[PDB]
């Protein structure tokens, strides 16, 4: 019984953190895209804000 | 923008079980709680760009608009997904690895099963027999049993 | 006193800032005490082979 | 034997050290609130003569 | 303006605890015989000849004796030069042999010499300023003449509206900046007096002497836990710095509570683990002493100058126990660390 | 140690071991061999004897 | 503001320098002096602007305005002349002493001599419930406070009161311009006085609270938004929680 368990144990552990290496490097795409479209908006914003 | 959802980080995803390695897995979860909290800092979308008042506040004309004119029109290429592949393909080859306890153990259990059918087998009468007790009890050759 | 806001309350380090009986003789045992210590800091300090060599 | 001697001991001189610590506690209350009363005295005759014989 | 920095002087107790700034109001607190007068003329020898620009010294009420040896100190290292035009210090002095309607308009005399280097020119300036306690003495005595009522203990009505009408000059404008220290003399060690327990509204940095330090032969006499700043910052100074700082003060006032039992115990009878504490602290205590430059005459030793980055790395290494095998002589009135351990072994070797 | 130090003047010539360190843990009977086993190995062949202290 | 039906705030910075502005006024006008020469109308110049701060009722409109004074004492001596008047106006006063601001207690809060008598009356209903245990708990241990510096032979009841008095003082500990929220506030408490921390090391207090917190807000959203809208801690939320803190404190130390 305790040996059973030992196979599906493994199975659900695996597929679980195989995805979790998918989604923890699907964010580092995202909060590198979203502050590449608002840096762009900072550095025009400076020009906006000296000639005045 | 786009954004999409996972799973449940809770009970399997910070006990991967390495070589006493839990320190790896500890660091597994500590990049998801950091970047979920540096996509919580900023939103989807950014400031929108007002362009009419740039002209009259900044009256100053052709130097002020003609950077306006070419950063208008830019695009912000993100970085590469090379090492987004490799990444998810070492975990395609452990897959196949890790059904390696379901394949072999499986016999494992059924012959360990089998065995469960053949031990009820041998004890039987209390007066049965002196070769059928001979098999889970052992026997050796000479000079073994010392006491 | 002490049992309202109002009232004087001692606090911490009062017994060396009156500079009476019990303030002389807290500070001629810290001296007392930590004198023969370096003695014996100053005794195993002289135990350095590679000075011996150069004596 | 000799344990239980010195921590008996040691649980009345520490108690009387108590006794005599607090005692001398309440008498310097009475100085002190008799000179704190003086200040205030003694300090407002100095800002009502100046003021008199100006 | 608003901007703020950090102005290095070379003194182990100023720029671990309490740092000084450019452009910054800074006082030297403390009563009579403990100091103010050496530790103000430590400032004129470190930073006034590595400064660009020039230097006003107004001295207000006090001794006219020490009005010439700031003249024949300032001669021979050459800062006043009497052949040519080339010198970098001005000098107003009004002392305490004047009538009283002379010692109140001195310090309005100085901060009009170095509000033309500031305003009308555009250099940084310093301005050193000993005493001042002698411009709210001053305008106490000319006062019940002038037909007003005394305030509390003594002193005028108009107390802090004068004060606060002298001190709102010397400031950090968008046309200059004046670096500024003042020596303040507390009467009969009460800091409760109105006349010092209302500038400290005007300070940035207090550095409150002590002879409760003094009389141990810890010199200068700073108190540690009495001196602040207003850039003791970790966004500022750094998060290395300030956790240092506060590893200080706080090893330092859990020492003083130790004192009330080792009154009625002793010193051994205290358990191994605060038996560390006490000796941790006493030298901390020691190293913050340092041989100053210009007291060579009271002591003969030579003077030294730590810098900034040695001062953090000294105390560190005594809070984390990396010289628990010394004793507590071997650093007082040294350098930096390095001398720590030097005058250690030569201690060693005539037993 | 508050026997030595109190007989450090009168009889300091008349000791023959000294044994300190006690009394902040409490007492055991490792500690009463300790002490008796060093009683016989030093030297002083003895013959008589007795104890004082405060039952 | 209080007038239009809206809340206010105003704090004094400081009280204590319109005593002294209004005495020179009144020693050159030729007023009868007093004690420390205040004039004999100071405590009817901080009545009438103290007493301005009203809550007023639906019928006049619903607003309010609070009053925030700040007084400046010398040495210590709140028994001076206008430290007594502006005590005897108001409702409780906050005292900050200059010991436990060096002893590492910043904010330096003394709730020894601190009070409130508006009492708990002013508290949302999650945060009376734990901070009702957390008073009676700290109150016991400033009792035994002087017991710390040479106790090992006492008994385990007074060696517990110990261990929680520290571990209570480490959450109260907090950085400035750190404002935090009332649903993270009472999360924190109750992490503490239920007993989730004997066993964590003194030192740890504060890098457990700063790695929890982040925890909770990215990944437990839905939790303080049931406790910020609720008001209240029910009994799903007491079970939600409590396996939060078990989770969290059994994977902890990496
Ligand atoms: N570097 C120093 N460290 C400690 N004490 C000093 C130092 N220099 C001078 N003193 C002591 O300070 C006393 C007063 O010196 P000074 O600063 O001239 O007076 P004041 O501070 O009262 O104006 C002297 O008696 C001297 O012993
Ligand atoms: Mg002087």
């Amino acid at each position: 019984i305790d040996l059973e368990k030992s196979q599906q144990a493994l199975v659900q552990k695996r597929h679980y953190l195989f995805d979790v290496q998918r989604n923890n490097i699907a964010m580092a795409l995202e909060v590198t895209y979203r502050e590449r479209l608002h840096r762009v908006y900072k550095e025009i914003k400076n020009r906006l804000d000296y000639h005045i | 923008r786009k954004l999409a959802l996972k799973a449940i980080d809770w009970v399997a995803f910070g006990e991967i079980i390495p070589r006493n390695q839990k320190a790896i897995a500890n660091s597994l979860k500590s990049w998801n709680e950091t970047l979920s909290t540096r996509l919580a800092a900023l939103p989807e979308k950014p400031p929108a760009i007002d362009w009419a008042y740039y002209k009259a506040t900044v009256a100053k004309a052709g130097l002020v608009d003609d950077f306006e004119k070419k950063f208008n029109a830019l695009k912000v290429p993100v970085p590469e997904d090379k090492y987004t592949a490799l990444v998810d393909a070492e975990e395609q080859e452990d897959v196949k690895r890790c059904a390696e306890f379901l394949s072999l153990s499986k016999a494992r259990i059924e012959a360990y099963e089998k065995e469960l059918e053949k031990m009820k087998n041998i004890i039987p009468f209390d007066q049965m027999t002196i070769e059928d007790l001979n098999e889970v009890f052992p026997e050796t050759k000479l000079d073994k049993k010392k006491y | 006193s002490s049992d309202t806001p109002e009232g004087v309350r001692s606090g911490a380090g009062a017994v060396r800032d009156a500079g009476g009986a019990f303030g002389k003789k807290e500070q001629a045992d810290e001296e007392r005490y930590f004198r023969a210590r370096a003695r014996e800091q100053l005794a195993a300090l002289k135990k350095h082979h590679e000075n011996e060599i150069s004596h | 034997e000799s344990t239980t001697s010195e921590q008996s001991a040691r649980m009345t001189a520490m108690d009387n050290a108590s006794k005599n610590a607090s005692e001398m506690i309440d008498k310097l209350t009475l100085t002190f609130n008799r000179t704190r009363q003086a200040v205030i005295t003694k300090e407002l005759i100095e800002i009502i003569s100046g003021a008199a014989a100006l | 303006s608003v901007e703020q920095e950090i102005l290095v002087t070379g003194i182990k107790v100023v720029d671990l605890l309490a740092p000084y700034a450019k452009g910054g109001k800074i006082g030297l607190f403390g009563g009579a015989g403990v100091g103010k007068t050496v530790l103000i003329m430590e400032l004129i020898n470190n930073v006034a000849k590595a400064h660009g620009g020039y230097s006003v010294f107004a001295g207000v009420g006090e001794r006219t004796r020490e009005g010439n040896d700031l003249y024949h100190e300032m001669i021979e290292s050459g800062v006043i030069n009497l052949k040519d035009a080339t010198s970098k210090v001005a000098l107003v002095y009004g002392q305490m042999n004047e009538p009283p309607g002379a010692r109140a308009r001195v310090a309005l005399t100085g901060l009009t010499v170095a509000e033309y280097f500031r305003d009308q020119e555009g250099q940084d300036v310093l301005l050193f300023i000993d005493n001042i306690f002698r411009f709210t003495q001053a305008g106490s005595e000319v006062s019940a003449l002038l037909g007003r009522i005394p305030s509390a203990v003594g002193y005028q009505p108009t107390l802090a509206t004068d004060m606060g009408t002298m001190q709102e000059r010397i400031t950090t404008t968008k046309k200059g900046s004046i670096t500024s220290v003042q020596a303040i003399y507390v009467p009969a060690d009460d800091l409760t007096d109105p006349a010092p327990a209302t500038t400290f509204a005007h300070l940035d940095a207090t550095t409150v002497l002590s002879r409760a330090i003094a009389e141990l032969g810890i010199y200068p006499a700073v108190d540690p836990l009495d001196s602040t700043s207003r850039i003791m910052d970790p966004n500022i100074v750094g998060s290395e710095h300030y956790d240092v700082a506060r590893g200080v003060q706080k090893i330092l006032q859990d020492y003083k509570s130790l004192q009330d039992i080792i009154a009625i115990l002793g010193m051994d009878e205290l358990s191994e683990e605060d038996k560390l504490t006490v000796s941790r602290a006493r030298k901390i205590q020691r190293f913050l002493s340092q041989p100053f430059q210009v007291a060579e005459v009271f002591t003969g030793h030579l003077g030294k100058l730590v810098p900034l980055k040695e001062t953090i790395k000294g105390f560190q290494q005594i809070l984390a126990g990396e010289y628990d095998h010394l004793p507590e002589q071997a650093f007082y009135m040294v350098g930096p660390i390095e001398e720590a351990v030097a005058k250690a072994d030569k201690l060693a070797e005539e037993h | 140690d508050k026997i030595r130090g109190i007989l450090h003047r009168t009889h300091s010539d008349q000791f023959l071991v000294t044994f300190k360190e006690v009394g902040r843990k409490p007492p055991t009977f490792g500690d009463a061999s300790v002490i008796a086993l060093e009683l016989l190995n030093s030297g002083y062949e003895f013959d008589e004897g007795s104890i004082i202290f405060n039952r | 503001f209080r007038d239009n039906g809206k809340h206010a705030l105003i704090i004094y910075d400081d009280l204590s320098k319109q005593a002294v502005a209004y005495r020179q006024m009144s020693l050159l006008l030729r007023r009868p002096p007093g004690r420390e020469a205040y004039p004999g109308d100071v405590f009817y110049l901080h009545s009438r602007l103290l007493e301005r701060a009203a809550k007023m009722n639906d019928a006049f409109g619903g607003g309010s305005l609070t009053a925030l004074p700040v007084i400046e004492t010398q040495a210590g001596d709140v028994s001076a002349y206008i430290p007594t008047n502006v005590i005897s106006i108001t409702d409780g006063q906050i005292f900050l002493e200059t010991e436990l601001f060096y002893k590492g207690i910043r904010p330096a809060i003394n709730v020894g001599l601190s009070v409130s008598r508006v009492g708990s009356a002013a508290q949302t209903r999650a945060m009376k419930q734990v901070a009702g245990t957390m008073k009676l708990e700290l109150a016991q241990y400033r009792e035994v406070a002087a017991f710390a510096q040479f106790g090992s032979d006492l008994d385990a009841a007074t060696q517990q009161l110990l261990s929680r008095g520290v571990r209570l003082t480490e959450l109260l500990k907090q950085g400035q311009y750190a404002p935090m929220a009332i649903e993270e506030q009472v999360a924190v408490i109750y992490a503490g006085v239920r007993g989730y921390l004997d066993k964590l090391e003194p030192s740890k207090i504060t890098k457990f609270e700063n790695a929890f917190l982040s925890h909770v807000i990215s990944q437990h959203q839905a939790l303080l938004g049931k406790i910020r809208a609720d008001g209240k801690i029910s009994e799903e939320t007491d079970a939600k929680l409590k396996e939060i803190v078990t989770n969290f404190l059994a994977g902890f130390e990496a």
